[PDB]
């Protein structure tokens, strides 16, 4: 627990520093959620977690390895059946809460964001087979997301694969017309170099960060469309009193995060 | 928190013109601390759907509060078997209002907490239900909170030939419910059921809840098990001991059944009804009052006996 | 407890003896529930008592006021939301269960069976307003129903005013006609007279039987409509065993049976 | 069953000249309502080891009813030090009294119920319990609900030269304590510390037990671990909801300040003491009058909160 | 919670000052209990409160007014029968456990510790008849103990009126010359001006410590009889974080510390 | 369960016909727990049992092995603590509730029902070695006894070899004198041949009546003293209906009670 | 914390020489984990009270290590009548034996928890247990751990012309009982009876609680009430599952009878028992290897029915 952070704590740390405090925030497990977790002790202590098997205002001891593990279910604050969770989302919604943000993944990502996290290859005979969406594509098609992503020049394809959660489709407008809710959607994408962001009018992918360890070329260099990283800011190494908290109180079993 | 006095909560989140929901089923812990403050308040123009209803519609009606009703079943079952207020007001052609059965009801509530575009159902056809609107689609385009058209007909995509009545879901301003423990960040702990009480807490963009008593956060998550809303949802904690009275309410007392045979001959004409609201509303500060007027031994009487869940008296076993 | 059976009482024993050990029987209060009480408790111990409310497999101690009433919730199997009950009695009928027998009530009836609950005189102006469908309508469309009246010619009509629990309609395919499921519908009508039925190839109501203290005239002095009393057989007296008990044991408190 | 009101409980078991014991640790769980009963009856010459005695015992004294005492503490703790009435009626030289420490007044009920013939115990020695009777031989000798000698000096039969204080042991004719459940045959449920409770409930000759509510022998029955005394040696259940105010309720109230602050100025003098027992105690018909006396909301706001296990007000957390 | 600490603030803090971890340490309410609640959240955190109406290893949230009172109840590691904390201590002697330490008080008290607790004046007819024993006798008997006591020149005397709980009766050997465990006795006394211990060889109480509010003459015009004054040493004032600590936490309801 | 009675069915029938009703029994396991739940179901409902290891108002439903048996524990009103049980019987002798009942067992008995359960022989070498007093000589001491014998001329015998269990001791006067509780004594002497009593004014025991299988000289026959048999009656044959119960309610798995 | 294996705990606080005291009743939460290892341990010379003891003292007997045993009972109820190995072991002239009355028993135990001088009992009076005395004043004179005299006759210092028996209160060195549940700072929670189980963790110097399950500090304290002993009074925590085994542990299993039924004829002799020793004590390192010896659904099937507290077979139900 000292100046030594790892690559993974910096995404967490980072992950934890877009977490306003009240808001809601739906996550899985993984780094989102050590990030989730790191954010409600310090950051934003009255933030809420929610997972989408319907497990309401979490507050984990031990972090769970499975968005239904018992480390969830008895520490929480309500249990509702997954339909409630659907049902919450959507009426965030329609109350236009704006309040929630939430955590999706995925093995492709493009210029707009839309997410594939189903197959790689065709989607009737693929060269690798995933999960599936789970309620990612849920996520996406009503709510904020923060995406999270390896940044390889074969995952930001100019042309996914198969989208399984909808980011700005094509751009400005694109949502509405396939009929989905058009004031929601991609916020960021945090990958292990940085963070980008979509511009406000043209809702095309930007270098907005880059971690101390990378530079906007290392960024270029691992992304397979064009990038307007002339606008990019260097982000600041982890608050060490953070990394000792990640390492003792958080996950000090490792199953997120391994330290050197 | 959100702990706020009864005041306080309707004032700010209850307002005139609004679509409410109003959780409890009958003589079962229906939320009348509430009803009586929205009165005293002069809360008028209410829209809602009345669920399966009795003193609480009633009295709203009687006032002359709700703009349009939308029933399926409104009595205080056991004591007055059609709430008498509604149907005069009705038969005087006073209440603007619509039939839809309680399946129907409740079914409409939940959709709407589960975010449903519609709600289709196999339910209502070949009945008055559907031959006859109680609200014509021209007094309904002047009616915003409710839908232009009470439902429609429409194709199963999956089953040719057979047809199916969408109705419209709706779309609940404030939901007030009463529960018997809730905590100041807003999990609620309904014990027993929850009647359609979930579903407007979630599905409403306001829910206010009176409850029995306030517990802390970390006293009410040591079991998660036993709670039923998480805070996210509720708006406004208001301290209420008895504040069902003279509903039922699971696990702590049972009706009143004086109190409800008064408002049941009471209520026979507008003339003692309106007596009856000045003396326990009205003249009324506050729900302190409203409780030390009923009595002390009155109350107590009233206990559910553990074993049984309802009150008896056992020095009489 | 004596020879001296009321008419309400004798309605009870005759509902209770249409009970079958097995089946799933949804009530409300009243006589039908004395009736539901009576056979569980002495002709079919093992029935399932379900309400409107949620209140599913219910056995009552003191009888309930409400279908909501702690009495029947602090004293049943399994306490389920409301919209599982419609879901249910749905579900009964797309297994095929044929198990499920619902008791209905209302203030007006036809030939047919259809009732009315809503509302006597023209609907948007009434003479007589009522509460209104209640779930009444829900158990009309898919279940068997025992269709409880009051034995007035003003009752028992040819036309009534509203329909609001679907019967056999017009006649045989008539359900059909309107959209209801077919093979189910009103089996039987109890009254403070006898037990009327349905005709197989008609559907058309006629007088299956008549109380010791009725005659197939009486009957026809109160039917607003052309009744077939040729086939009704004398039903027999209670058994003060029977009398004894639901005094003494399912209503002391006289909140239905109001004995003498 | 052995259920009955208050008055006959009192009237067929309590009898004038009675070596009594109440239950109960100063503020926390005394049978105040059984008290008032005994008083408005005019039981007198009462004798009775104290215990940790507070307002309960105060007040038979005060009233002139307790023809000797046996004292190790008398006070309501936290607000009164000393209880007012019991050190006026001893200085001026009315009440005939006993001191031995509360270990071994404890120790002497318990040693009762446990059936010894006598309490051998290696306290009081070197002090003034020993050196200091404060009611004589040739007194004692007099009065027929207490031992002729306050103590003796025996040798140790195991452990030559060491002498043990033999205390005699109490011969107690009635208990009189407040539970929070019971049932019509008897069974007691105590929640939290029972005290001397159980002892005196053991060793008493008849033992009453007034409580918060009557539950089903099959009830109590269904989890025999939270019973504490078998109906065998109970005589006389009394449902008395509040029966233990101003005294706190494990699980359920707290004890009211406010009325134990009346009772602590009130008591400084005769003139107002006698005030207050003929308003609270002589002018009220019963425990139900005492109840509406104090107030529907009076009694609510005195709730444990779970969590705390004592009041507070959640509103303002 | 600031640089004007009170006499009673005084007087606790030295008393959390005398507790050590791992000790059971008995009391009563008060300045005693003040003193154990800042030794347990501050000083010694592992050192285990029991009080002598049976609730043992405890631990208050809001301050108890009584020995019995819920707020200590509730807040125990256990509840005991009265008689079973007179079998505790007695034990704790019988095994040489030694680590009990219990608080005392009264109203008089000689050179040998002996206090009075009963009353004042002739004890069959007292000018002031207080509550009498309670269980400071046996506390006394068998356990080391702290007396407490207002440094009133009338409450320091040569002969007390009467001996509620045994001190060190004369000197040297008068415990077992009475009967009473000889090896536990008054170790200090706490007032309102320092802290008087006895003396090995004689056990003739002496003046160890004074207040900084107090000098080593105040005292000596406050006892009724001769002091050695000569060894006394001056005390610090209280640290302001346990000041802000009794008033903030321990007591904001100034139940006994009645802050300015 | 019919006519074929067995011999210990005769034994724990005739045991149930003495328990008053409301009266407290005191018993082990064995014949007479079967016959105190004969008396309990049957003859005497509100008669309550409580057992030696502190076990309250005992209603068994499964039939206990050991008077410690969570068959016991878990269907019983109040578990106390056994220091308390001996309390309860000492109590009840000076409370003079004279509502008590008890039973024990033994080997050897003399005509003063003075029981030997401790040994065979001498008791510093024994011939045979019993599990000793348990709490035999408690109840003994101070209640009045049922005592359950083998008959045998060896165990009846004119002098035993080791009283654990006080009886008249030695006639009139004798229990007094030993300083023991002189209104309390052995009751009934209840063997597999018949009942025998303690003369009122001699206290030796006759022969009170002898079971349908037995006579009187067959009792003679087995008693090693001479005993006044010319006073017994023939008891009746237990009751069938009473048979039934024994092995289908109360020992269906033969515990206890072996059909033939 | 005071957690400590098995092992570990059993060669701090256990000593030959020792006077223990075993907690449970007969073939009800008896501590067999521990019982196998002291004799695992050659721990030996040990003396003590019986109690209503079981299978646990037997196996000390019979492997010789007791060298005086204080007596009232020995039977594994129900299984076997009089335990074999004792009544073998005694009447071969093989063990110091004393016999009192089992209501002393617990007495002395309860005294002891007390701190009573003595022990005064009007009980074993005019029975050969005050005619006889098992270990003489003789022998009992050359015994350390053992009184000088089994009782004394003494006059009662109230009532003249009366005299009591007086008996030695024992002092435990080690107490060795078994609950369901503890915490690291050794607060014991007993479900149940706790037969002499308190008494002893409070008389004995030292204490060694065996419990199914550990739970944290924080846990054990949210509800005081079902707490049995303070961690104080205790030295070593040991986490043994089914440690009671073949005993009863209400609330978690039932006994084991086929188990109890081998060892009552394995015990009937020296040879079948050593034998049976080997394998089951002596041949095993720990007690997990006893719980895998004994097999998963082996255990299962003696678990205790919700609603019956003991175990039936409600696939035939
Ligand atoms: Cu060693």
């Amino acid at each position: 627990d000292y100046t030594n952070y790892t690559n993974k704590e910096m995404q967490a740390v980072t992950i934890a520093k877009q977490i306003k405090n009240g808001q809601v925030v739906t996550v899985g497990t993984g780094l989102p959620l050590i990030g989730a977790s790191v954010a409600k002790r310090v950051y934003a202590p009255d933030c809420h977690i929610i997972v989408e098997s319907g497990l309401m205002d979490c507050s984990p001891v031990e972090v769970p390895r499975s968005v239904g593990d018992l480390r969830f279910m008895a520490h929480c604050g309500c249990i509702w059946p997954n339909v409630r969770f659907v049902g919450f989302e959507i009426n965030e919604y329609l109350h236009k809460a704006n309040r929630l943000i939430a955590f999706i993944g995925g093995a492709q990502i493009d210029p707009y964001g839309n997410v594939n996290s189903t197959s790689i290859g065709d989607y009737h005979h693929p060269k690798t087979r995933f999960t599936g969406s789970g309620g990612a594509n849920g996520i996406a098609t009503y709510s904020n997301t923060i995406i999270m992503m390896q940044h390889e020049k074969r995952r930001f394809m100019n042309k996914i694969d198969y989208v399984t959660s909808p980011g700005w489709i094509d751009g400005p407008g694109g949502r509405e017309r396939l009929g989905l809710p058009g004031d929601v959607g991609p916020q960021l994408v945090v990958t292990d170099k940085g963070i980008l962001k979509f511009d406000e009018k043209t809702k095309r992918m930007y270098l907005a960060a880059y971690y101390p360890t990378s530079s906007p070329e290392d960024v270029l260099e691992n992304t397979g469309f064009d990038l307007d990283v002339s606008k990019a800011v260097e982000l600041e190494a982890p608050d060490p009193a953070v990394i000792k908290l990640i390492r003792e109180e958080i996950d000090p079993g490792q199953a997120f995060i391994q330290v050197p | 928190s959100k702990v706020m006095t009864l005041k306080d909560a309707i004032a700010k989140y209850v307002h005139s013109g609004d679509h409410i929901a109003l959780g409890g089923f009958t003589t079962d812990r229906k939320p009348y601390a509430a009803v009586f403050e929205i009165l005293r308040q002069g809360i008028t123009d209410l829209t809602g759907l009345g669920g399966a209803a009795g003193g609480d519609w009633d009295m709203l009606i009687g006032n002359g509060r709700v703009k349009a009703y939308i029933n399926c079943y409104t009595a205080n079952s056991g004591v007055t078997n059609v709430s008498r207020r509604f149907r005069k007001w009705f038969e005087a052609g006073k209440l603007t209002m619509e039939d839809y059965s309680q399946d129907v009801i409740y079914m409409m509530w939940h959709a709407a907490a589960l975010g449903l575009p519609f709600l289709p159902v196999t339910l209502m056809q070949g009945s008055g239900l559907t031959d006859e609107w109680g609200i014509s689609k021209e007094v309904r385009k002047t009616l915003d909170k409710v839908p232009d058209d009470k439902f429609k007909y429409i194709d199963n995509p999956f089953k040719p030939g057979e047809k199916v009545v969408a109705v419209p879901v709706p779309q609940v301003d404030v939901a007030i419910i009463h529960a018997q423990q809730a905590s100041p960040d807003g999990t609620v702990r309904i014990w027993g059921g929850k009647f359609q009480d979930v579903d407007i807490a979630e599905a409403a963009k306001y829910t206010i809840v009176t409850c029995e008593e306030i517990i802390s956060d970390e006293e009410i998550r040591r079991d998660p098990t036993k709670n039923d809303i998480p805070g996210m949802c509720v708006d406004a904690v208001v301290l209420a001991p008895y504040g069902a009275h003279p509903s039922q309410c699971y696990g702590l007392y049972d009706y009143d059944n004086p109190f409800l045979k008064v408002y049941d001959k009471v209520s026979k004409t507008q003339e003692d009804f309106d007596a009856f609201c000045k003396e326990w509303v009205f003249d009324l500060k506050d729900h302190d009052e409203y409780l030390n007027k009923l009595g002390a031994t009155r109350l107590i009487n009233l206990k559910v006996v553990p074993g049984l869940g309802y009150h008896i008296d056992m020095t009489k076993e």
